[PDB]
């Protein structure tokens, strides 16, 4: 056995250079071209199989995508790992910055914090800090489009590298996209002597994004190919591992969240637990990642009900609270905040909440719908008080515990069918626990992502695996909107473009300025514009006008049936 | 003339057709209580515990004890290894601190604290401060506000196993002395076992790398009506009078708690309907937990001159002749043994499950044990043996009793320094 596999990987999939030129990322999946019509029960095997695909070790006896498993990225693991440990045995000028763009971003504050608390553990100064694109607003809200700065990035590190003699950055970005990120690295190389850049992605670099940036003269995918030449001489590293396509297309916050949590959380605490063979120990960590799949998705039938549940509240205009305890609780926050531009939610419609380190609850009505999660290593006093007064009856828990511990007699019947997640004890020398804690918050992550993902898809908010309904944010997610219109129509890239600039700017005319206008006027005009591209696509399809295509939505019930009966 | 009590002893007459089944019926929800899956849903639980053979540098034996009592607390950390000659060894590091007036004077809370402080020292020094050490505590919710004190620090973590049963204890304290023991049985007022398990069985554990100590809690067997067939009227009147209604119903056939009482319900089933006191239903003997359970123990230990089992019916107001003291002694007889059959039913499920776990066909272990309706009742701990070994073919076991002048997590602890004198 190559690799000690817990889990059975899901059995490989379609993915070769035949399948699509368009990166991994953005591909739609093969697993999911019925998820529009899916029962629950069938949209969470789907989703938890595709959240697997990431542990999957390589297929084909050919390397078509180096995955997670490859030695090719364990070794650039232990490398960068072995850099890492220089800092750490240096806390004097030291400094770890993690960053990205939103949920890419959210990790890194996570991140950062979790690995504070581990060195404050050891009495050790804290030598983590976090930069998140737009700064902390973007941890708690949707500001997709203040990562189309360069330069933004650069400002912010500059101001935590002030004063440092060795820096390592991690620049974060699953479609390897952002320029934000971009910058970072590229000005990093200019200054090896302080500065050691990490770029973590997950399409191969080749199918990095090569548009220009507004504010550089260099695309992402050439800053990623000057890291790879760099990687020769061990300047800087490039981690970008095949995980494969997301259930629902391009939401990147799911299987690549997850896999971001998981890279570089395996690779630092291998690093911490070195100060030497570290390769055996990575794959411990990993192998303890895996195990966290079948604790959680051995939930499945009590999560397909749930889902139900959630949304039925949602159907009838009522409301989705998730309270959660200590760090779960900024996990629901970022859960519910990110639905809001996946989809077409109001923020009232799913908020988490923090207990711990009076003006909803008296607010609270029978429509809406409160889950909480907490673990048994929590305050169960005052879970219990605030779970006694709310009753608001449509309640249920997502519990994370370890064998051993049993649940209070009280909670029990409050609770008659709570989601109870058992962990296998670890007997990791001091990170035992910090392990516990991320497989917990990883767990969380993958139910409460299932769940919002599930609840939307059965009203009808998406089409095949895509976001039908999205609104064009930033400048990804434009790229994004005008492929989905490539897919569905089979119309020439010239045809597409022309269709959605005439939806962005509408009721406007069309103009020679418009044409050649830079990526950035667009987003700005778009960002704040509605169905968008279900406009645009029955333009498209019928023929027709963009005032035809919208008395038509106006008499449908959404904008994904109109479409899928014009398909 | 009628021999109708012997039509009814035989309802507690079990053949070993019934007790493989029972065998059997064990294994199987005790693989239920291993496998992560149908856990949850188990009567037997077959929680783990901190004491572990592992390569990580963990052997059967390392215990960490906790000893309080007056202004003084100590610990002690027991370590086993292997010897300058190769030779299995045990080492011992005892340090003794001072409770400050103010702690000892104020709370709880105030002084488990002082406690997880003295304990991060000791661990500290002897660099084992994040080893999980199997816990005892000693005196001269307990077990929670350790666990309390050491959250609330940051130091480090334990978690709800540390802490050990006495069945456990036992099969330390044995294993000391007789090192293929690895299995610990009590059969007392209660009813539990432990064993050693491959770790690569044990689901719920991160590691499938040697062999670990695995609480059974097999009292609650039957809870899932794994029994249902097996129970008398006798057996269900007794947990409906219970505090813990179709709970440990394993146990309750076994426990020395109610096995005086299950004695109760069949004279009172004689006297309804048969020559037992000629129908006079005593004013004591009609009264609940009466009839202890140290009555049968006594019966038993009859020198076949009656006078031993006159003296407690003398005592329950009953003046008894010549023939229905001796049906007494049958009565406890019948218990007795199924108690004792039943017993051995679940200790051959486990020990054949450690034999096909096992490349041996012949498997020559040792069983650590204790308790009082053990070790004291007369014919119990044979008739107990013999039904084991009919069930364990190739096995040569070997049973040993846990010392006196020790009770629990304190047996462990004088049975290692009696042996850092070596
Ligand atoms: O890692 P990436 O590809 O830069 O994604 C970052 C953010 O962009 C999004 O795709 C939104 O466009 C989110 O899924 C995520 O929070
Ligand atoms: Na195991």
């Amino acid at each position: 056995y190559q690799h000690v596999i817990e889990t059975p990987e899901p059995g490989e999939w379609e993915l070769s250079g035949y399948e699509a030129a368009v990166p991994i990322t953005e591909k739609s999946n093969p697993l999911t071209r019925n998820l529009d019509k899916a029962d629950a029960e069938k949209i969470v095997k789907l989703l938890g199989q595709c959240d697997a695909e990431i542990f999957q070790e390589e297929g084909q006896i050919v390397p078509t995508y180096q995955r997670l498993y490859s030695e090719s990225v364990l070794t650039t693991m232990l490398q960068v790992a072995g850099k890492v440990q220089e800092v750490l045995k240096e806390p004097d000028g030291g400094l770890v910055v993690l960053s990205g763009g939103g949920t890419s971003g959210r990790m890194a504050f996570l991140m950062s914090v979790s690995f504070n608390q581990l060195m404050k553990g050891l009495g050790q100064k804290p030598l983590y800090t976090y930069l998140i694109a737009g700064g902390d607003r973007s941890v708690v809200a949707s500001r997709e489009q203040t990562e189309d700065s360069a330069l933004h990035g650069i400002e912010e590190l500059k101001k935590v590298a002030a004063g440092k003699k060795r820096v390592v950055v991690i620049g974060i970005s699953v479609g390897l996209s952002a320029p934000f990120v971009a910058g970072q690295m590229d000005y990093c190389m200019d200054n090896t002597a302080v500065f050691l850049p990490v770029l973590v992605g997950f399409n191969p670099v080749s199918m990095a994004r090569n548009d220009p940036i507004e504010d550089w003269r260099s695309t992402f995918r050439q800053v990623a190919e000057r890291m790879q030449k760099m990687q020769e001489k061990q300047e800087a590293f490039v981690l970008n591992p095949a995980i494969g396509p997301e259930g629902l297309s391009g939401s990147s916050r799911m299987k690549g969240g997850g896999a971001t949590k998981i890279l570089l959380e395996t690779l630092l605490l291998a690093a911490h637990k070195t100060v030497v063979s570290s390769q055996r120990c990575l794959l411990e960590i990993l192998r303890t990642f895996e195990r966290a799949h079948q604790v959680t998705y051995s939930q499945s039938s009590k999560i397909a009900t749930l889902m139900k549940q959630v949304g039925i509240s949602l159907e009838k205009k009522g409301r989705v609270h998730l309270v959660g305890w200590q760090t779960l609780g900024i996990i629901a926050i970022m859960d519910g905040v990110e639905c809001i531009h996946t989809f077409g939610a109001d923020f009232q419609d799913i908020r988490g909440f923090l207990i711990g380190d009076t003006s909803i609850l008296p607010s609270l009505t029978e429509t809406d719908t409160v889950v909480f999660i907490f673990t048994l290593d929590d305050n169960l006093t005052e879970v219990q008080a605030l779970a006694e007064r709310v009753r608001c009856q449509n309640i249920q828990a997502l519990v994370h515990s370890t064998v051993g511990q049993s649940l209070p007699a009280p909670l029990k019947k409050l609770f008659p069918s709570l989601i109870s997640i058992t962990w296998p004890l670890l007997f990791f020398d001091y990170e035992g626990t910090y392990v516990q804690k991320f497989q917990r918050e990883l767990s969380t992550k993958w139910v409460l992502n299932t769940v919002s993902t599930g609840a939307h898809v059965l009203l009808g908010k998406i089409l095949q695996n895509h976001m039908l309904d999205l609104r064009i944010a930033n400048s990804k997610l434009f790229w994004r909107a005008l492929a989905m219109l490539q897919r569905f129509s089979g119309q020439s890239k010239a045809r597409c473009i022309e269709s959605l600039l005439q939806a962005i700017h509408f009721p406007q005319p069309l103009s020679d300025d418009v044409r050649a206008a830079p990526i950035s006027c667009h987003v700005q005009v778009a960002h704040e514009k509605e169905k968008v591209i279900p406009t645009a696509l029955l333009s498209l399809l019928l023929r027709c006008s963009i005032s035809e295509a919208k008395a038509r939505l106006s008499a449908a019930s959404s904008v994904c049936e109109v479409v899928r009966s014009a398909l | 003339k009628k021999e109708k009590v012997e039509q009814i002893l035989a309802e507690f007459q079990l053949q070993e057709e019934d007790l493989k089944k029972v065998m059997r019926r064990m294994q199987k929800e005790m693989d239920r209580g291993l496998r992560l899956e149908t856990h949850e849903e188990a009567s037997v639980k077959m929680l783990p515990t901190y004491v572990r053979s592992t390569p990580e540098g963990s052997e059967v034996g390392d215990f960490l004890s906790l000893d309080l009592g007056g202004t003084n607390f100590r610990v002690m950390l027991v370590k086993v290894g292997e010897g300058e000659e190769g030779q299995w060894s045990v080492k011992t590091k005892h340090q003794m601190y001072s409770i400050p007036e103010d702690a000892m004077t104020g709370t709880a809370e105030m002084l488990f604290d002082y406690i997880s402080e003295c304990i991060s020292d000791f661990l500290d020094k002897h660099q084992m401060k994040h080893k999980k050490l199997p816990l005892g505590f000693t005196f001269s919710n307990v077990v929670g506000l350790l666990r309390d004190a050491i959250k609330r620090r940051g130091d480090f973590e334990m978690d709800v196993v540390a802490m050990v049963n006495d069945t456990v204890a036992t099969m330390i304290s044995c294993y000391y002395e007789d090192h293929q023991c690895e299995v610990g049985m009590i059969v007392g007022t209660g009813c539990n076992a432990c064993y050693m398990e491959e770790m690569q069985n044990v689901e719920l554990v991160e590691g499938d790398e040697g062999r670990m100590c695995v609480n059974t809690e097999w009292g609650a067997f039957g809870d899932s009506g794994e029994l249902d067939e097996f129970l008398l009227e006798y057996d269900r009147l007794v947990d409906e009078s219970s505090a813990n209604p179709g709970q440990q119903l394993y146990e309750k056939l076994i426990g020395g708690k109610y096995m005086g009482e299950l004695v109760r319900l069949v004279l009172l089933r004689l006297v309804d309907e048969n020559l037992l006191f000629h129908g006079e239903a005593s004013e004591q003997l009609r009264t609940r937990g009466a009839f202890e359970t140290r009555f049968v123990s006594q019966v038993e230990s009859d020198t076949g001159d009656r006078k031993q089992i006159y003296n407690i019916l003398s005592t329950l107001g009953l003046r008894p002749s010549t023939t229905d003291c001796d049906i007494v002694r049958r009565a406890c007889e019948s218990v007795s043994t199924r108690a004792a059959h039943m017993c051995s039913a679940g200790l051959a499920g486990v020990i054949n499950r450690m034999r096909e776990s096992r490349s041996e066909d012949v498997m020559r272990i040792t069983v650590g044990v204790d308790g009082s309706v053990y070790k004291l009742h007369p014919s119990f701990k044979e008739r107990f043996h013999a039904s084991v070994r009919r069930l364990t073919p190739s096995c040569e076991i070997t049973f040993i009793e846990s010392e006196e002048g020790s009770g629990r997590g304190a047996a462990l602890v004088s049975a290692v320094a009696c042996k850092k004198a070596c």
